[PDB]
């Protein structure tokens, strides 16, 4: 009369999950809006501690609805759980009616706002290097066996110019010991099975890489516009992708049409994106073209 | 399920064992009419304060309460009706399950921690799948049968009073209102009692400052040993609406998944 033992031999998951008073931070301006709820921009001041640390805080608009916020318990122990330079982690969290994720700011916002505005004021070599930081942390996040569904320039947040972090999580679902894939949605970011059969793996988020860096090669342009959702999956079975950014060389461009194959093992992993982006942003004016640098 | 009736000379009560809120548990014995023998039971006076003279015949909030045995609950042995209503248990030398984590502390293994969650909460399953709120739900209230078997106790004894701050849910506080979820909350509380080993809740904090405190986002703070899966549960627990809040069969079912493994949810050395 005890449940007999079967155990996992896996690690325990001792993230810290803090909890504050919403008496701890102000809510100073509106970041975003829609229907998820809003994000704000604040200043968080905690109790004793006296540092005062801009934060977005994140309120869910359904609060009675079960399951929303059933995903925005997911999506904060997602966010708790997570350590690293180039993903966004939790700061902790507020329960009232409604919940609220408390993250740090990032004061240059979201990075697909931030290729736009400053469009030509980009050099290759931040190009690059906002490549290679968002492979390094979609590499961490792989090897925590967590897969981040969302994967695009919208969830990109920018804390310097030199310097991005991966956000988001709403979608994030963690995958076990032999659970190589996710049966389950922005359709112009995902892969193809990802849109025929439910599936993701930690090789969609490479399509969705892929789509990302497009979207920063093209300074943010919109995937596909014109195009709607209905039919894309008909086009890419044509063998349709993205068009060849102006300032990519066919290098850049091969890599980012191999995240953009069919078969999902034949796609590049992180690690090799990682490697393969460090090693052109070493000399980025040999791998893109955009003069007023 | 069926509810025995003592009449007042077959009991008799020997020794004070503690007050609580609602009435004061008596160690005593049971005699019963026309033989010498006597067994030891557990007989918890509640005083008649319903004016209408209220307990000299049995009501049936009374019955409700006698009809319920599971394997996880204080079976209530008999009742007695009169000025003060008797209710006999029986006499569980092992004491209240706070007591026994307070003393042992990190020695008992994480195993029997899970499983007294499970436990517990498929007592509290059994009763709310009655329709018997409990209203009371804690640590002190859980009582040792076996070292491995826990059981609930002093349940549906609030209902019998007329109209334990820190158990109680928010609706609770503000509106009076208790439904099998404010028993979810308790429950949380009651676990989390468990697993810092016995820990007052809110103890720097006084009666006044806890209801607001928790309607401004505040709650218990993780327990050392827990991991972030663990606490998740109470926290779900401790939401503020109702219907979001776990049931008791989802709790006992991840307790249990928890349970085939003690030490990817619990960490003690
Ligand atoms: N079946 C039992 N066997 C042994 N001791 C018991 C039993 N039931 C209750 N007690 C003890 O009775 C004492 C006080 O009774 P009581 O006041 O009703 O419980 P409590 O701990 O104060 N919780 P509560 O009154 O519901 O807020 C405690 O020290 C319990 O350990
Ligand atoms: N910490 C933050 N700092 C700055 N801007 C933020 C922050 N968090 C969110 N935002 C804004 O919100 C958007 C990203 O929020 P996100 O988590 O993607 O919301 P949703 O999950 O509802 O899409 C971006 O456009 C960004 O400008
Ligand atoms: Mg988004
Ligand atoms: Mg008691």
């Amino acid at each position: 009369l005890v449940e007999p033992l079967t155990p996992s031999g896996e690690a325990p998951n001792q993230a810290l999950l803090r909890i504050l008073k919403e008496t701890e931070f102000k809510k100073i301006k509106v970041l975003g809006s829609g229907a998820f709820g809003t994000v704000y921009k604040g200043l968080w001041i905690p109790e004793g501690e006296k540092v005062k640390i801009p934060v977005a805080i994140k309120e869910l608009r359904e609060a009675t609805s079960p399951k929303a916020n059933k995903e925005i318990l997911d999506e904060a122990y997602v966010m708790a759980s997570v350590d690293n330079p180039h993903v966004c982690r939790l700061l902790g969290i507020c329960l009232t009616s409604t919940v609220q994720l408390i993250t740090q700011l990032m004061p240059f916002g979201c990075l697909l706002d931030y290729v736009r505005e400053h469009k030509d004021n980009i050099g290759s070599q931040y190009l690059l290097n906002w490549c290679v930081q968002i492979a390094k942390g979609m590499n961490y996040l792989e090897d925590r066996r967590l897969v981040h569904r969302d994967l695009a320039a919208r969830n990109v947040l920018v804390k310097t110019p030199q310097h991005v972090k991966i956000t988001d999580f709403g979608l994030a679902k963690l995958l076990g010991a032999e659970e190589k894939e996710y049966h389950a949605v922005p359709i112009k970011w995902m892969a193809l099975e990802s849109i025929l059969h439910r599936i993701y793996t930690h090789q969609s988020d490479v399509w969705s890489y892929g789509v990302t860096v497009w979207e920063l090669m093209t300074f943010g342009s919109k995937p596909y516009d014109g195009i709607p959702a209905s039919e894309i999956s008909s086009i890419l079975e044509k063998g349709e992708r993205l068009p060849q950014p102006p300032i990519c060389t066919i290098d850049v461009y091969m890599i980012m049409r191999k995240c953009w194959m069919i078969d999902a093992d034949s796609r590049p992993k992180f690690r090799e994106l990682i490697i393969e982006f460090s090693k052109m942003a070493r000399d980025p004016q040999r791998y893109l073209v955009i003069q007023g640098d | 399920v069926l509810a025995r009736i003592f009449k007042e000379t077959e009991l008799r009560k020997l020794k004070v064992l503690g007050s609580g809120v609602f009435g004061t548990v008596h160690k005593g014995v049971w005699i019963p009419e026309g033989e010498s023998i006597k067994i030891p039971v557990c007989i918890k006076v509640i005083e008649d304060k319903s004016g209408r003279q209220s307990f000299q015949a049995v009501t049936d909030h009374m019955l409700a309460i006698g009809s319920l045995d599971h394997a996880h609950i204080v079976r209530l042995l008999g009742l007695c009706p009169g000025s003060s209503l008797q209710l006999v248990t029986q006499y569980l030398p092992l004491g209240s399950l706070l007591d026994h984590v307070r003393q042992h502390r990190g020695a008992l293994g994480p195993r029997l921690l899970l499983n007294w969650g499970v436990q517990i909460a498929k007592g509290m399953y059994y009763l709310e799948e009655h329709g018997m709120v409990h209203r009371n739900l804690a640590a002190r209230n859980v009582l040792l049968k076996s070292p491995s078997q826990v059981q609930v106790a002093d349940f549906g004894v609030a209902d019998l009073l007329p109209p334990p701050i820190k158990w109680m849910a928010l609706e609770s506080i503000h509106f009076g209102k208790y439904t099998h979820q404010s028993d979810v909350w308790s429950y949380g509380v009651t676990v989390w009692e468990l697993m810092t080993f016995g820990a007052e809740p809110y103890a720097g904090l006084r009666l006044a400052e806890v209801p607001d405190l928790l309607e401004k986002g505040e709650r218990l703070a993780q327990p050392q040993i827990c991991t972030i899966d663990v606490y998740m549960v109470m926290v779900k627990c401790w939401m503020i609406d109702e219907n979001i809040r776990p049931t008791f069969k989802e709790l006992a079912n991840e307790f249990t998944r928890m349970a085939r493994d003690p030490p990817r949810y619990l960490v003690i050395k």
